């Protein structure tokens, strides 16, 4: 293949060292390294669903039943479960098909690496990783990324990182806010005949 | 996020001063109506599914273009997402009621939700109308005199009404 | 900031569910502790100036080298004594904030975060502030539930520095 | 499960911290309402047989088609009536478990997780179980601290079925 | 995880039976002992750094062959990891004391810890000795009559001793 | 990124031609400058903690409103973050001095720092003044004539000063 | 882009630390090799026209079918010979840029990455460019540290093509 | 541990590539500093006992309270002075290790990582070790490249302690 | 991970002693041999593709069982993996030659290589034979007199041969 085109990092809160006690506005570690009850495993699976699919696509049709069953049996790690959520049909249709490669790179970087994209250049750099290697190649690149590892490793549900600074009511906007599709797919659905009154 | 205590702590630390007697008496008053606060949270939590279902039903009764083919709530999936949005907004109003401060509501629910509903094509006026219908449903449920110890509860009802109006104004 | 109420919500938020009776019992414990915390903070606010001066004098008593050796980090001159009195004032004020909040959250987001690199790049011994907190734990005069819940913050900052 | 003690420990473990005064207040509210939860669970245990029989009769009164139409999912025969009584006994026993435990954790591990696939697979309407839980609400006889603690679990199972 | 209530709840659900009156009376006795349990948790938490520091000092005094060079607690990184391990084990003992059951201690701390120590070459007998020093420090601090209302607290002390013995037995 | 060698290499590839004799003579002059450049990098690295501490102390002496309550350097978290910002800016100034080109300083440090400081409420003028105080501190460390071989080092000192003003202009 | 200074700064930034004496030794090795690299770059610069013409002649001698058989990928006509000479000049120029840069970074960013897709798409045998780089190795006339540094870049492009 | 050879091999493994001329130049800089590092480590080894005793004594002159105040963390007894001399021997020995290896990797893996927990847990002030390493800076007795390499390790430990 | 100096550093620190004069003189002799070490690394790196291709051709001429269908090196995916393993083993032998110690080779290449080859059904003796062919090619290329200044290089070549033998023994 080809090496990724270089992009400059833009200063974000996750780049600097965190001088905080976790406390109130810490994202809870959903980890399988400690032995869990089936209830706690269910909340961990729901946390992975809430991170990848958001709250809206937590419906029964979007539940990956065999992936959940293999994850309970520890056939796969948390990272492989996150990969299976990203490789899910529902994720591909709802999120990937309704977006271009740029906004899908932004969505996947936010929902897997836990940080925003630095600029449009990072979206440009990983969009050709999408365009050549498919969605599986791109997700695999993101999940094998040292960033994903040094932050979440193999056995932790990813979370938005450093969303809010200590003693701040408000920080960066939450990743949940980002929609399945942008305004381009909105106006394309408006043009095909939807959403009118 | 802040609550009714940590907010006042935050302005005190911004000014770099200890709390006065009046601030501690106001916080003791919030402790005094804390029991009615927990009752309000318990009642909305217990009737959350009924509130979401009834308010969605009334909203799509008055606004039939959402359930008409082509509408923003026009599928099983989009209706499930709209009911999930109702549940989420109700959940964050209960979080703000529990804390006594809407910092969690403004932080994790409301900031950026208007641009999200614009980018989706979600009609924010219809979401504001549904949130308002949740406001009358939740306020009628909270103010129920049956099966509870009687007392004045207009402060916590007005606080819930303010949280609901702030949630409706964030999407309208 | 870390506080029963905020923590209860954070748990219900991460699991994406409403505030159950678990969360309501968390609020009940917050309510039964909050009046003792508010009266403890009122007493510490009243006794604040004497406690800060006595704690600074106790630190100067156990560590006299701070009052005789020249340096930026020491209290040999008037500016060092002013910075030290401001430091115990900050400590006691954030302890009162923890009393009012009902959790260690004001200490976590106001003082405990990054105190170690502050103490090492300005060459401040944490044992000075530990002995100041020992004076606050010895001379605050509270009794009952106000005593133990105030001391839990003082030993929390002691265990953070040590 | 989800109880104040277990959730406080899991939260403090995830943030990698000791049990501060926040978790102590969590256990304080747990102790404050644990006695009422235990005696409510005992009252429901003693009145359980009459509660399950009355709830089954109330469901058959609201939904008579269950007791007159042929089907595996219906209670027309004696086997279906035994299944419905066993189901309402399951619901009430998990309510007593939640009253003992102090949270909806016994419901989340024993009843809530997987009830939708059962209700859609074995063709059981959740509104029947909702009506049974409403009868348990209307006829448990608890007052004050026990009534609001019990009806929290009754309503949590109602909102999970609706 | 489990606490003292959900252990009995899980046993009753495995039996499929309502809790008997002996179990309700035992849990009511646990509620009665709960204030002493919270005092024990608070005292060990408030003296955690002193417990870890004094236990490490006494451990590497009576076993000085680990801080000498070539030892397992030699170097800053290794010694910081040893102090952190003492703090972690003490923290999970406080967790198990708080819950009234050793489920969180056995499942999130003691599970695989002996395997981890024999994989890293950490001498688990020395860690067990340090756990006994944190044991004697914590049971001395908990049983201190000063600054607390006098009462019988031997069951909580024996339960903390049981958790410390479980921690010591699971590292070697 | 680029250094003093690869910047000229990239510009020569942009023109698509071999390096002329004047460019190679200038790069040989950089080779003659390289030992003094390594000395300047080593001196700022060896006195980095003193430079950050003294620059912060003089900055908060000149600007006392930052450490007053309500200020941006107020509380321990923001104070440690401010000292970390000084250490990071000094670290990438040493990186740019080491390379001989400020590609790493613009791309990996100063990219997006100004609007980040705008969004957090960080006063960029005070950060610029702190970077200036770091600049005279590092120039006093570099141009110390004791303990080093005598020679003219005006070009490397001017390059360090230009890198420091380039860092300071990116936040003001 | 691999250069001793850029890789040292990248390593120090990836670990987030200052430039210790290790990166100083990296810069010292760069600085020691730099004079030989610049002299080698100057010699290849002012001998480059003869080197490129001779390398094209050596490729046409070893592979005469490039000059005889028709095709867009072959040098049978004038434009194929001009494109072959321009490609060999590109190879030699990026080798000189590697000599100035003191690492294989210009080769990676400019010539090595994606050369398999170019050779695949336009049907160019890499053995032609390998023979051209062997001609550059055989007759660039350098000795000592300048020869060993220049031949390392020529072998790096040979290793990437073979 | 972090040496120029280890950083070069780890980098070439990080891009998964052979050792280009960049890593060779890293090795040449390591070789050209390694001789002076070896006589620097030899001179520090020969002067080790005098330097450790003088550094401990200089700590006792700048900080006399360490020899006067009774405590576990102070050198008032013979046990505390033995611990201090052992610590300064550890510092100087790891400095000689850094001189032998050619980088601060021995300092990182043996001394620098985790030293913050060491000074907070056992109540040791880092200013004592800063003064002792300043004494080692004062009269280690090296000149030229050995002086600049050894002091860079002494400043690396000083900046990590401050 | 160690090099030729770092191994002696780790052994001396595990003994807790300064390096003796014999160890310093041995490392000085290693620094003297370092130029020949760099020459050996440069020659094997510059002829790596020739070594891998010729060693593969000699291996599959000696062992045609691998390239016939039903064999391990049959098909382009498995043969591409085989040539990748040849260049990976050659790369880590060059890494070990560069460092002067085999810690990178036994820790970063041969870690789990035999378990991988047995689990895959890869013939480890065939990989060992290919490693011996790379050894013969590399000690032919390094010992070439032409193009380099003369000298005695018995020790570095014996060290390279020891690296190749411990690469072949770790897969056999
Ligand atoms: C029903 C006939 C019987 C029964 C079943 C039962 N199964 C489980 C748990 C698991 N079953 C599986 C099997 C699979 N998961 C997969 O992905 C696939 C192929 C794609 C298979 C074949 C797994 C992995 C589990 C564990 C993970 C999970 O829980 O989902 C249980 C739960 C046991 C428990 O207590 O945890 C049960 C009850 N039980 C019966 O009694 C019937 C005979
Ligand atoms: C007193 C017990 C001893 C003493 C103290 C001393 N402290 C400083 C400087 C600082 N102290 C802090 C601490 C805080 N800042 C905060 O925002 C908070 C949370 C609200 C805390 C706890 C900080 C940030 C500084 C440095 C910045 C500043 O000057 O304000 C000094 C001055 C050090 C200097 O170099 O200028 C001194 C002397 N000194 C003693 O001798 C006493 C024993
Ligand atoms: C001397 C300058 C002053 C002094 C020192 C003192 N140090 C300790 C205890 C420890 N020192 C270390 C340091 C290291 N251990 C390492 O493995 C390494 C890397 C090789 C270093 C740098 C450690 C780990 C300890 C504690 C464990 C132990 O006791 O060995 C003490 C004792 C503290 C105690 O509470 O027992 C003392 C007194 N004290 C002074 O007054 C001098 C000014
Ligand atoms: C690696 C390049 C890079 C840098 C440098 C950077 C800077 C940076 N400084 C921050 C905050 C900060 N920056 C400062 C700095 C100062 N306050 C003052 O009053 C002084 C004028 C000044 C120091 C001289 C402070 C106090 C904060 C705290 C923000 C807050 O918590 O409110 C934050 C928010 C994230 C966090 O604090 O965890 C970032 C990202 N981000 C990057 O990616
Ligand atoms: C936690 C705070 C928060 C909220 C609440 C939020 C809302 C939210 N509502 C969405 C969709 C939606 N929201 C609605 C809601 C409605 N549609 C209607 O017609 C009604 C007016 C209304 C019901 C009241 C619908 C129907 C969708 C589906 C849009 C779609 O998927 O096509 C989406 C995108 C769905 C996705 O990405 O999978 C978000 C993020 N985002 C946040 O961060
Ligand atoms: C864990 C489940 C649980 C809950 C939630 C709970 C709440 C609770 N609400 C109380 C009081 C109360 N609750 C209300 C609330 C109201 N009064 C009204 O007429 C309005 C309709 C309504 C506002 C929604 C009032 C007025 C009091 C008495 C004042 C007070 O105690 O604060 C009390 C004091 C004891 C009592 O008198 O009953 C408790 C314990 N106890 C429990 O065990
Ligand atoms: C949030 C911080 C906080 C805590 C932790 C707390 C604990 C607490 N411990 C109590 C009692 C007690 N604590 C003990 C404990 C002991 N007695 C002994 O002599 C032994 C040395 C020791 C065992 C470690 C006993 C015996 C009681 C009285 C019996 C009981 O209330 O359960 C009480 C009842 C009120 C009182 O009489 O003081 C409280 C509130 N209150 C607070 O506000
Ligand atoms: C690994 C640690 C290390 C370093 C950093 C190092 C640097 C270093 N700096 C040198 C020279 C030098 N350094 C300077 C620098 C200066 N002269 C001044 O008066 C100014 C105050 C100052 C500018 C900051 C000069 C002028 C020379 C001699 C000219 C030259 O060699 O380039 C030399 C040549 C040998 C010598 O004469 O000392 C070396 C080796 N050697 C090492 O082993
Ligand atoms: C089943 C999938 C598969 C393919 C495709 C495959 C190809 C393949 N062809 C090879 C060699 C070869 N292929 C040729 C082919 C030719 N030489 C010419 O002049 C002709 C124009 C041309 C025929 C069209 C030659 C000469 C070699 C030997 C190369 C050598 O020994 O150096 C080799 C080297 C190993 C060996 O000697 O067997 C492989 C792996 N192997 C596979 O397992
Ligand atoms: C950490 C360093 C490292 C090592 C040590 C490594 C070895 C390695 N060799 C592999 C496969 C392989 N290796 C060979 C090698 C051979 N088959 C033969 O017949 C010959 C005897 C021999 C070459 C001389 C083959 C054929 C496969 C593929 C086996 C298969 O596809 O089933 C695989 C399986 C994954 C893959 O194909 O990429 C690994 C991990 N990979 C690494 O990154
Ligand atoms: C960046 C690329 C680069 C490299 C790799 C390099 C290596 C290099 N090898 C050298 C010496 C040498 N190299 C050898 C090596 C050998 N002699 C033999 O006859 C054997 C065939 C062979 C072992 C493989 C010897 C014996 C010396 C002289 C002794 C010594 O300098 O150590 C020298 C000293 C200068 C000289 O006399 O040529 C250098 C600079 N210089 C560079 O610029």
């Amino acid at each position: 293949t080809l090496p990724l085109i270089a992009y400059a990092p833009v200063s974000q809160n996750q780049r600097v060292t965190n001088y905080e006690v976790s406390g109130d506005e810490h994202a809870r570690i959903f980890t399988t390294e400690g032995t869990l009850s089936p209830s706690a495993m269910d909340n961990l699976i729901a946390a992975a669903y809430r991170q990848v699919f958001n709250e809206q696509q937590m419906i029964q049709s979007n539940r990956q039943i065999a992936l959940e069953s293999q994850f309970k049996n520890q056939q796969i790690t948390v990272r492989d479960f996150i990969r299976g959520l990203a490789l899910s049909d529902s994720f591909r249709r709802r999120n990937f098909e309704v977006n271009n490669n740029y906004r899908f790179v932004q969505m996947c970087i936010q929902r897997l690496l836990g940080r925003d994209v630095y600029s449009e250049e990072e979206k440009i750099a990983w969009s050709i990783v999408i365009a050549t290697k498919g969605l599986p190649g791109f997700i695999n690149e993101l999940l094998n990324s040292q960033e994903y590892l040094e932050n979440f490793g193999y056995d932790t549900v990813p979370y938005q990182r450093r969303r809010i600074l200590p003693q701040r009511i408000s920080g960066e906007l939450p990743f949940a806010r980002m929609p399945r599709y942008g305004a381009d797919h909105r106006e394309k659905l408006e043009a095909i005949g939807y959403f009118r009154n | 996020m802040f609550d009714v205590f940590t907010r006042v702590v935050s302005q005190a630390d911004a000014r770099g001063e200890y709390l006065s007697g009046s601030q501690l008496d106001a916080l003791s008053a919030t402790v005094a109506e804390g029991n009615k606060r927990i009752d309000s949270v318990n009642r909305i939590t217990g009737n959350a599914s009924a509130i979401v279902s009834n308010a969605a039903r009334a909203l799509f009764a008055e606004q039939p273009q959402l359930i008409q083919p082509g509408g923003n709530a026009y599928t099983s999936r989009r209706m499930a997402a709209c009911l999930r949005d109702m549940e989420i907004i109700l959940r964050y109003v209960t979080y703000a009621t529990f804390t006594g401060d809407a910092s969690v509501l403004e932080d994790r629910c409301l900031n950026g939700l208007r641009e999200t509903y614009v980018a989706l094509g979600v009609p924010g006026a219809s979401v504001a109308a549904g949130v308002q219908k949740m406001k009358e449903a939740a306020l009628d449920i909270v103010n129920d005199p049956n099966g509870i110890t009687r007392g004045d509860c207009s402060a916590i009802v007005a606080e819930i009404a303010g949280y609901f109006d702030r949630a409706a104004a964030a999407v309208a | 900031m870390k506080t029963p109420l905020t923590e209860a919500v954070s748990t219900a938020d991460s699991q994406g569910r409403f505030l159950s009776s678990t969360e309501l019992q968390i609020a009940f414990g917050r309510l039964r502790q909050a009046n003792a915390g508010l009266q403890a903070a009122k007493a510490l606010t009243d006794n604040a100036q004497s406690l800060v001066n006595g704690a600074a004098q106790a630190v100067y008593n156990k560590f006299p080298y701070t009052t005789q050796t020249q340096g930026n980090n020491f209290a040999a001159d008037q500016r060092g004594k002013d910075k030290c009195a401001r430091d115990i004032g900050y400590y006691l004020r954030i302890v009162t904030y923890c009393l009012v909040a009902g959790g260690t959250g004001p200490l976590d987001e106001y003082l405990i975060a990054g105190i170690d690199e502050i103490n090492r790049t300005f060459d401040l011994s944490p044992s000075w502030y530990v002995e100041a907190l020992k004076y606050i734990k010895a001379n605050h005069g509270l009794s009952g539930d106000a005593r133990d819940e105030a001391n839990s913050y003082l030993d929390y900052a002691i265990n953070a520095l040590s």
